[PDB]
């Protein structure tokens, strides 16, 4: 998929160490120097090391750079919550010609505790339903941390049809929200006696129903 | 001082063409190989071209070769990024990026020669799809059903974006959730509102969402009010 392997995924706790490696073949790091860019929310990536272990004017003694021969590391010492951020390699490929970067690894620095999330269902408006169209809309809000799944029902019987869901996005509280979306006919709103958004968090499910009644 | 201004983004059908700009300042311009890379919407950096200080060498991905030409006007500081025949999966925030070293380095016997990007831009975001300008319906989500009541609205079936949405005018933003949009199968968005507000207030306050989609010339205020 990518050229350069990196782990999708890594963490530690404020103030440890953590490790992030960059795995590639002759073409591209066995020859070439690696870069490592950060990138933060909503901005363009920085530069925090060239020349495989360099580190340029204004980044700080924390972050470190190796090279084992095909494969590189990042090293990032004394863990601020303010380094959480997409981290990515990056080098010239000789057979591709072309700079090829790594997938990504999303650092995530614990400690924030654990938050459950707040479910708001909503059922068709009278609006909507005269429009012939009905909607159910699933809120989901103040969760942590930021993965969900929803699952809908009708009935007790599954509902996979006309269901819509956003991934999760990061909110200014620093919690996380998600939202899903059952589009459905008038008809089929009004044949069914129940319609329930299930919310699962961590292995803890919650739940909302409605009824056209 | 040092620093890298792209424009050119913006929102077409398939098939259509775009040109990014990137307008350099703080350093000589013409002494460094200049770059473009995209993200796509939440996934990695993928690199999209290289031309060299003068402009006589060029590489680009496959993916693009044949529809995106890249150029360069040294006589005045800007990287360009020519997109044609634009495809849905072109769709993304295009940086452009300049080499840390300079030709002295990066201007070999034989090649051009990569050893890190340094700048980069602010980025400039392109979507490309099927969809044509939309604007959206906007249905109340009315409260019902402790002392507290969740009241919202539902922002439906639009492009593109963006949405804004705020409550009675912006003076209501206590309790207020406004949720990122939901791209459907069609290629409309959809997105909602919601505030929780005293279930003791109903009967003496109005609740209003206002909500404008500029793209389509759409403002709509629209009342939330108890069911009956």
């Amino acid at each position: 998929q990518s050229v350069l392997t990196q782990p999708p995924s890594v963490s530690a706790a404020p103030g440890q160490k953590v490790t992030i490696s960059c795995s590639g073949s002759s073409s591209n790091i066995g020859n070439n120097y690696v870069s490592w860019y950060q990138q933060l929310p909503g901005t363009a990536p920085k530069l925090l090391i060239y020349d495989n272990n360099k580190r340029p004017s204004g980044i700080p003694d924390r972050f470190s750079g190796s090279k084992s021969g095909t494969s590189t590391t990042l090293g990032i010492t004394g863990l601020q919550t303010g380094d959480e951020a997409d981290y990515y390699c990056g080098t010239w490929d000789s057979r591709l010609s072309a700079v090829v970067f790594g997938g990504g690894t999303k650092l995530t620095v614990l400690g924030q505790p654990k938050a459950n999330p707040t479910v708001t269902l909503f059922p068709p408006s009278s609006e909507e339903l005269q429009a012939n169209k009905a909607t159910l809309v699933c809120l989901i809000s103040d969760f942590y941390p930021g993965a969900v799944t929803v699952a809908w029902k009708a009935d007790g019987s599954p509902v996979k049809a006309g269901v819509e869901t956003t991934k999760p996005s990061k909110q200014s509280n620093n919690k996380y929200a998600a939202s899903s979306y059952l589009s459905l006919t008038p008809e089929q709103w009004k044949s069914h006696r129940s319609y329930s958004c299930q919310v699962t968090h961590e292995g803890s499910t919650v739940e909302k129903t409605v009824a056209p009644t | 001082q040092v620093q890298l201004v792209e424009s050119g983004g913006g929102v077409v059908q398939p098939g259509r063409s775009l040109r990014l700009s990137c307008a350099a300042s703080g350093f000589t311009f013409s002494s460094f190989g200049m770059h473009w890379v995209r993200q796509a919407p939440g996934k990695g950096l993928e690199w999209v071209a290289v031309i060299s200080f003068d402009g006589s060498i060029k590489y680009s991905v496959d993916s693009v070769k044949g529809r995106f030409t890249i150029s360069r006007d040294n006589s005045k500081n800007t990287l360009f990024l020519q997109m044609n025949s634009l495809r849905a999966e072109d769709t993304a925030v295009y940086y452009c990026a300049r080499d840390r070293l300079n030709y002295y380095d990066s201007s070999g016997y034989y090649h051009y020669k990569y050893y890190g990007m340094a700048v980069w831009g602010q980025g400039t975001t392109v979507t490309v799809s099927s969809a044509s300008t939309k604007g959206p319906s906007v249905f109340p989500l009315a409260p019902s059903s402790g002392g507290t009541a969740a009241l919202g609205c539902l922002v439906k079936d639009y492009f593109p974006e963006p949405v804004t949405v705020s409550w009675n005018s912006g003076a209501l933003t206590s309790g207020v959730h406004t949720f990122p949009a939901v791209l459907q199968s069609s290629g409309l968005y959809s997105l909602s509102s919601v505030v929780t507000v005293p279930s003791s207030s109903l009967g003496t306050q109005t609740y209003i969402c206002n909500v404008n989609h500029k793209p389509s010339n759409t403002k709509v205020d629209k009342k939330v009010e108890p069911k009956s």
